DNA sequence: TGAGATTAAGTTAT
DNA sequence: TTTTTTGATAACTTAATCTCA
């Protein structure tokens, strides 16, 4: 009718193309307005596009519209907006899609990206500098090229002994196993929690050029691996027993009552980091727990919070305690309420 | 004009807009006025200050406040104050359509602008000031400004009104008639002209009558004209021909009715006589305007209303006529099936009568205040003053062969054959006449007796205008919507607020601008109580509250300007910090927090708030309509004359329509009113209420002479000023020992039983108990009244039972009705042989249990006695009757092959009689003793509605006698025959839940 | 036929057995008197399938005494109607070549009459010659369509009555209007997006001529 | 070898 | 030949689905 109708229906159009990267939600929406205004209309109220440079080994992840994953609906948080930090390679340059970026041990890698021609794509990524797939424009061709993080492929255009868990960052232990003298590529956790491999015992595990790869099982894995490693996502993550600094290290500021204060006063960017998220998630972040499994123990609990500060926590429905990943977390749970009340009278003072 | 009343308001629609005035005066003479129209527009002084034209016409509107009303989540506690700003908005009047860029105040058409920019009620009496009057036409008196020339109001007076009730009876061949090929026949007309002349003319075309027949006619006294000018309107039978006869039509219809009434008549009637004058005799009926400068050439228009989750024809003309259609106005009100002539007068006209004497054929009946309690008798006259075909006994019909009205009743003389007793039924129902038949084989006697069945509908269409009060209706919907008399039965709940709405809007002075993408949640939670058991047989009270969804967003201020924010919460470590800001931030007697279910998935915790401050506009309308219909209700106890019901008997209907709509436009997408958080804190707080009054009567002992309630009396929400002590002081008799146990509750209505079973005992438990749950049960504006006692409840399902209706005043020996609500006999599902069955079962069970034996089982073999006499027998066909086997079901309209997937609903053939979309619809689906079940819905479609079926066929039998076992072993418990009930005939388990 | 005596296709087959028995009841007077298209812009619109025209467009005045069936198919420009529509299109386009625009020669776009026949200068006023007609005849271009353009606002308001089944269709104002309310904002290529929400092939308002 | 759980929707009642 | 449309849900009812085959 008019021209915001126009306009309406034009980005209908252009989200309805693009809804396997995600919008999907307002989509639904979306087909509401069109079946009343025009009494129906064409369309009806997590994975990458088919299409298809060696694979970065870790998680990978597509983003398009401005991060989902091609394996399931895992679309996560990003380090300080790296998304928008370059800007929009997809608007700015049309003819790329689904732009991935690949983890690798708490680390941010862009893979090889489907466009037009890949000539563009690496101009962009020289131009907005974060790493690069590789130059082509499983031991030979892709061999010959170096780099400091693995990788095996996409296109061109044994026997274990015991376990030792590693260390990459802050509270954040990749898992690993020790082979008949090398490391296993098992740093997710769901893989080796769909498949748990007893050690000492033969496993079915191939190497292309540098190293190898493939409830109850869960509690065998928290018993072996340091019984004290929860599981903080992808990765594990043990205890942590700290106070103020790993609210320094998070906040990327000089360790140091008045003095934090003083701190956070100082540099503008993390005052609004501050005043401008709730005081609970910045405090998940900072400890690591998980998303879902934090949420589910907390909804199943009896807190007695007074004066925005809880005094003492308690359990109530003992089957959330089957999981091991929350009775490890509970065991913990003195930490995090003192660090939210820590940064509960942080902010208060502020 | 001095001082003349108000009949009707329009506005012409030609090259320069005008808005006209049609009136009587005290006497017998139409006065019309007319005034220039524009578009209104109420934009500030920095969007029109700025145009090419300057201000054309501006008012001191005053200074205006607009508040911007939205909801948006906050999942903190930091919420920005609503946006108020005060300006000086300028009342501006356009001749034409100018897109500003403003567009304040919008929702409003053009009409209720007039009205409130001048200040008319849009029926009523005024003194026309001649000093601006000017005589633009022969009758016309045209003045510029409608502001000062309606300063003085004065009280209504009885104008001489005119009325023309037509009904032309046509050609009914084999299918519904047509204006192209069936020919009219007995058009009728109740001509009420300004005399108070009340003139019956059954005009017969002589097209279709012989020479002899004419003659024969003029010697008994009746007319053969041939022209328009040579008609007399004292007389009672014409034989005109077809274009005279259009001729006469065209002459009435362009006439200054003040009411031109029919039946299916916009649709049907009025239709036909246009499209046959324009047809045949090739003239239009031009309604010239008031001051004569525009020709409609009358065409009749629909209008279609469909919801998400109706088509009316209406009349074009701009003469100041009402042309009305009653068909329309009959499928609006309340809920029944009663949608047809026949139906309708069966249901509206009937009386007691006693045999006073007997006779061969001739049943003399008598009907006074001696058999019936009042008015029906003299209804009954009236009808019979035309009428002559009376229903006695629901199935026997009689030609009246002799009626005499002494003073106040009726010596109707029918054709009954020797039926017993003494007192019958006597009610105008359908006639045993076959209209297809009488104009099958057309003499002079049939034409007189068509000519007699004619003026009868004609009349007939008068009674059911006298019988609603559809005048009265009109005028009330007039009076209260701010609306022109045309258009008072064709706008819905959205826009008949808009008027009220706009004239609290203009006396607050705000706009309440809404911005886009408000609110898009689904809906809000509910709740359903299933009872404690199926049998009681004892006495059940019921209660029931007052308009409770009003009274509770009047008792809320439940406004989308009084949303103060919705704090909603994710986890529980969260949750409680907020809720305790929420409790000690928000003090409870200014802002009330609702503990609304969370809008999103995922959330916990949702908490509306809203403030108590002032009032909102929704809280202040339904406030308005609450006391108009209470100020309007009593006069009708107070008026003695026909105003009574005249006047002061539709203004408390419509009144409580309006208010009883506030609550579903609240939670309506696309409305003036629409605020999602305020429909959920209004179904939040009844749930509460509903609970409270559950949950309180629940195991209330009436130990001596006092009850002592289930729980605490505290307030459900917050601190109130109530005493929380559940033990009363009631006045019972001290010799009671009763236990009460809240055993189901509807909306606003609670049911407790009693141990007792005499009526008197619970009438005066219930009473007196009613008379103290209002003084320390509810609070504030929560007012609660005592239905009836319920005997012999049996909850048949979670909402469906029935029982033994007994009112405050029907005391122990006084005739019981089976009042419910919405069970077999309540609900139109049923059929035939059904109610009856189930009636004297649950009867016969009513004593069977209430003496108390816990053990008797011969209610199931009695029941096999009582149907084996008939099951086998009813197999053969035998011309079943269909006019009582269907239900409410209508053609339907959304449907993917066919509704309810069968042969040919919806989508069916030869239908012509009556069938449409919105119709109630009845018809009918050697091989007795039938085997197995065949999912039986075989035959279900829309064809001919008849009344008339064959015989000799055994056909297979629905699910009368499966639904009437699974009941009756509802009532019961042993199941030691369920398989064997229809194991042999059908195969089957009752489900007994 | 009795009255102005069909040669029925394979596309409108289901109709015309209905559509002779609704035309009979008005041909005995209508066919009478005179009225502004020639007795024959009937079933003119009725050879070839309708497999491919998905967009159809709509009009309740068939033109004063100088009528030509198919709305806006005059070859003179004169007309209100038709040099507005070519406004607006030379102004979202601009093609200079000028020779009489009309919607009809498209190999996707045909166009209907919603009244087929009508009086000389007699607009709305055969609601009831043709109301039967009218229904039967839009419900196979409803049962294949992708839009319909219908143009006329207030005047085609009454058409989900005649909509028996569920289609995308716009209404949309008319160009006589009445401040000159067309050229402001008319979103044609709305439809031009439409056809590809249903996963069909845009139609440039430009082929032939 | 009868016992159940949404459809497929309506279907009446505050 | 010109301004105009409509209240959300909670549930019992019959429906075959079909295979144990
Ligand atoms: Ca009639
Ligand atoms: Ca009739
Ligand atoms: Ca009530």
């Amino acid at each position: 009718t008019s021209s915001a109708d126009l306009t309406n229906l034009k980005e209908l159009l252009s989200l309805y193309k693009s809804l396997r990267f995600s919008a999907i939600e307002k989509y639904n929406s979306l087909v509401e307005w069109g079946t009343s205004t025009y009494w129906k209309i064409g369309v009806q109220k997590t994975s990458i596009s088919d299409y298809y440079l060696p694979v970065y080994f870790g998680s990978v992840f597509i983003y398009s519209k401005g991060m989902v994953e091609l394996g399931s609906g895992n679309s996560f948080q990003i380090p300080d907006e790296i998304r928008s930090a370059c800007n929009k390679v997809l608007d700015s340059d049309n003819g790329i899609d689904f732009l991935r970026f690949v983890l690798l041990n708490n680390r941010w890698i862009m893979e090889d990206a489907i466009s037009q021609s890949p000539v563009n794509i690496f101009k962009l990524a020289s131009e907005y500098g974060l790493n690069i797939p590789n130059y082509l424009e499983y031991s030979i061709m892709e061999r010959s090229f170096d780099d400091t993080f693995p990788k095996i492929s996409i296109s061109y255009i044994m026997y274990i002994e015991s376990i030792k868990v590693d260390r990459i960052g802050d509270n954040i232990f990749i898992p690993s196993v020790i082979t008949k003298g090398k490391k296993i590529l098992v740093k997710d956790v769901d893989h080796l929690i769909r498949s748990k491999v007893r050690e000492h015992t033969f496993v079915k595990v191939k190497k292309k050029n540098t190293f190898s790869i493939l409830g109850e099982v869960i509690k065998r894995i928290i018993d072996t691996i340091g019984r004290d490693y929860y599981v903080n996502g992808k990765y594990f993550s043990k205890v942590g027993i700290a106070g103020l600094k790993q609210l320094t290290n998070k906040l990327d500021i000089n360790e140091c009552v008045d003095e934090l204060v003083d701190e956070i006063n100082k540099s503008g960017t993390v005052k609004r980091k501050i005043k401008n998220q709730s005081v609970f998630d910045l405090s998940r972040e900072c400890l690591g727990y998980p998303e879902a499994d934090f949420i589910t123990l907390v909804n199943n609990m009896r807190f007695k919070i007074e004066n925005c500060k809880v005094v003492n926590f308690n359990i109530e429905n003992t089957n959330c305690l089957n999981n091991p990943s929350i009775e490890t977390i509970y065991g913990n749970f003195n930490q995090f309420v003192s660090i939210f009340n820590t940064v509960t009278d942080v902010k208060k003072r502020l | 004009g001095m001082d003349v009343r108000c009949i009707n308001w329009f506005e012409s629609h030609g090259e320069n807009r005008f808005l006209y005035l049609k009136s009587r005066c005290r006497n017998g003479e139409t006065v019309f006025i007319r005034f220039p129209h524009y578009f209104y527009y109420v934009v500030t002084d920095e969007i029109y200050q700025s145009l090419s034209p300057p201000p054309f016409n501006a008012r001191p509107m005053g200074k205006m406040r607009t508040i911007d009303i939205d909801e948006t989540i906050s999942y903190n506690l930091d919420i920005k104050d609503r946006k108020c700003s005060v300006a000086d908005m300028w009342l501006i009047e356009e001749p034409k359509k100018r897109s500003i860029q403003n567009a304040t105040m919008d929702e409003f058409f053009n009409i209720s602008w007039f009205y409130i920019s001048n200040g008319i009620s849009p029926d009523g009496c005024y003194s026309l000031d001649e000093q601006y009057l000017t005589k633009i036409n022969n009758g016309c008196y045209h003045c510029d400004d409608p502001r000062n020339c309606f300063a003085k109001e004065i009280p209504r007076f009885d104008i001489p009104r005119s009325y023309l009730f037509l009904d032309i009876e046509c050609h009914f061949d084999k299918k519904f008639p047509s204006v192209f090929i069936n020919p009219i026949s007995h058009t009728s007309y109740c001509y009420i002209d300004l005399s108070g002349k009340r003139l019956l003319f059954t005009l017969i075309n002589e097209e279709m009558l012989t020479e002899q027949e004419i003659q024969e006619a003029v010697d008994r006294g009746c007319l053969r004209i041939q022209s328009l000018m040579e008609m007399d309107y004292e007389r009672e039978l014409v034989l005109c021909s077809e274009i005279v006869l259009l001729r006469i039509a065209k002459q009435l219809l362009e006439l200054t009715f003040d009411y031109v009434v029919t039946f299916n008549g916009h649709n049907f009637d009025l239709r036909y006589i246009t499209n046959r004058l324009e047809l045949l005799t090739g003239e239009k009926i031009i309604f010239r305007s008031p001051d004569k400068k525009e020709a409609v050439h009358l065409c009749i228009y629909e209008r279609n209303q469909s919801s998400h989750k109706n088509t009316t024809f209406h009349v074009n003309n701009n003469n100041g006529t009402i042309f009305f259609d009653l068909y329309s106005f009959i499928q609006k009100s309340e809920k029944l099936d009663s949608y047809k002539l026949d139906s309708i007068s069966k249901n509206a006209f009937s009386c007691m009568g006693k045999v006073l004497n007997r006779g061969v054929r001739e049943m003399t009946f008598i009907g006074d205040d001696t058999t019936d309690a009042k008015g029906k008798a003299d209804t009954f006259a009236k009808v019979l003053t035309t009428g002559n075909y009376v229903t006695v006994d629901e199935d026997i019909i009689c030609k009246v062969i002799r009626k005499d009205i002494l003073e106040n009743g009726f010596k109707v003389v029918l054709s009954c054959p020797t039926l017993p007793n003494d007192i019958y039924k006597l009610s105008f129902g359908k006639d045993d006449i076959d209209l297809a038949q009488m104009y099958k084989d057309y003499n002079l006697n049939i034409a007189l007796d068509m000519a007699r069945y004619c003026i009868h509908d004609a009349c007939l269409c008068q009674y059911l205008w006298e019988y609603y009060g559809v005048e009265t209706k009109t005028d009330a919907g007039a009076a209260t919507y701010v609306l022109p008399q045309s258009m008072v039965f064709e706008y819905r709940a959205s826009t008949i607020i808009k008027g009220p709405l706009l004239k609290l809007l203009l006396e607050t002075k705000t706009i309440l601008v809404r911005s886009e993408t408000k609110q898009k949640f689904p809906y809000e939670g509910g709740k359903v109580f299933a009872p404690k058991q199926k049998m009681f047989s004892n006495n059940v009270l019921i209660f029931d509250y007052n308009s409770l969804y009003p009274n509770v967003c009047i008792f809320g201020n439940l406004s989308p300007e009084t949303l103060v924010g919705v704090v909603v919460s994710t986890n529980r470590l969260e949750e409680e910090i907020n809720n305790q800001l929420l409790l000690q931030k928000y003090p409870p007697p200014r802002y009330i927090t609702v503990h609304c279910e969370p809008r999103l998935p995922n959330l916990i915790s949702e908490i509306a708030i809203f403030d108590r401050s002032i009032e909102g506009t929704i809280p202040r309308l339904l406030r308005t309509f609450l006391a108009e219909r209470a100020r309007y209700k009593k006069m009708l106890k107070q008026a003695t004359s026909s105003t009574e019901k005249a006047i002061y008997d539709s203004m408390q209907y419509t009144y409580k329509i309006v208010a009883n709509s506030v609550y579903g436009l609240m939670g309506f997408r696309n409305s003036a009113l629409y605020s999602y958080a305020s429909a959920k804190s209004c179904t939040s707080i009844g749930r509460r209420m509903i609970l409270y009054l559950e949950s309180v009567l629940n195991g209330a002992e009436l130990s001596n002479g006092m009850l002592r309630f289930a729980n605490t009396l505290s307030n459900p929400f917050y601190m109130d000023d109530r005493d929380i002590n559940p033990i009363v002081k009631t006045s019972l008799p001290i010799d009671y020992r009763f236990r009460f146990r809240s055993v189901y509750g509807d909306t606003d209505s609670v049911f407790t039983e009693i141990d007792s079973q005499d009526v008197d005992k619970s009438i005066e438990i219930a009473k007196e108990l009613e008379r103290l749950i209002n003084s320390r049960v509810l609070f504030n504006n929560f007012k609660i009244e005592f239905e009836a006692v319920y005997k012999n409840l049996i909850m048949q399902s979670k909402k469906k039972y029935t029982t033994m209706k007994y009112s405050a005043s029907s005391n122990s020996k006084s005739v019981p009705e089976r009042i419910n609500k919405g069970t077999s006999e309540t609900r139109r599902d049923v059929s035939k042989f059904h109610k009856n069955m189930i009636k004297t079962y649950k009867t016969r069970l009513s004593e069977m249990l209430s003496e108390g034996r816990m053990n008797s089982n011969q209610v199931c073999i009695d029941i096999l006695r009582s149907l084996e006499t008939d099951l086998r027998s009813e197999f053969d066909s035998r011309s079943s009757p269909l006019e009582l086997f269907m239900l409410s079901r209508m053609h339907h309209s959304n449907y993917k092959s066919a509704d309810n997937p069968n042969m040919y609903l919806v989508t069916e053939k030869n239908n012509p009689e009556t069938i449409e979309l919105g119709e109630r619809y009845y018809f009918a689906y050697n091989v007795p003793w039938t085997k197995k079940l065949v999912n039986i819905k075989t035959y279900e479609t829309i064809i001919d509605r008849s009344f008339k079926l064959g015989s000799n066929q055994r056909i297979f039998y629905e699910v009368y006698f499966k639904r009437l076992t699974s009941e009756i072993v509802n009532l019961l418990d042993n199941k030691v025959l369920c398989i064997s009930f229809f194991q042999r005939m059908f195969g089957s388990r009752p489900t007994f839940y | 036929i009795s009255h102005a005596p069909i040669t029925y296709h394979d596309d409108w087959e289901p109709v015309m057995s209905q559509l002779v028995e609704f035309y009979n009841e008005v041909a005995s007077w209508l066919l009478r008197d005179e009225t502004s298209p020639i007795p024959d812009k009937f079933f003119i619109q009725l050879k070839q399938p309708l497999r491919n025209k998905r967009v159809c467009v709509c009009g309740i005045d068939p033109y004063p005494k100088d009528g030509t069936g198919v709305p806006f198919e005059s070859p003179n420009f004169t007309k209100k109607s038709i040099k507005e529509i070519a406004s607006s299109i030379s102004r979202l386009t601009g093609v200079i070549d000028y020779k009489g625009y009309n919607l009809n020669i498209i190999d996707g776009v045909i166009p209907w009459n919603y009244y087929l026949s009508c009086k000389l200068g007699e607009t709305k006023s055969h609601a009831i010659y043709w109301d039967k007609i009218s229904k039967l005849l839009l419900q196979h271009i409803t049962k294949h369509v992708s839009v319909l353009y219908c143009l006329g606002k207030t005047d085609f308001s009454n058409i989900r009555a005649k909509l028996e089944s569920p289609v995308t269709t716009i209404v949309g104002y008319h160009p006589a209007a009445r401040d000159h309310q067309f050229e402001k904002d008319r979103s044609f290529e709305i439809i031009n997006v439409l056809l590809e929400l249903d996963n069909k092939t845009p139609i440039n308002w430009a082929q032939g001529f």
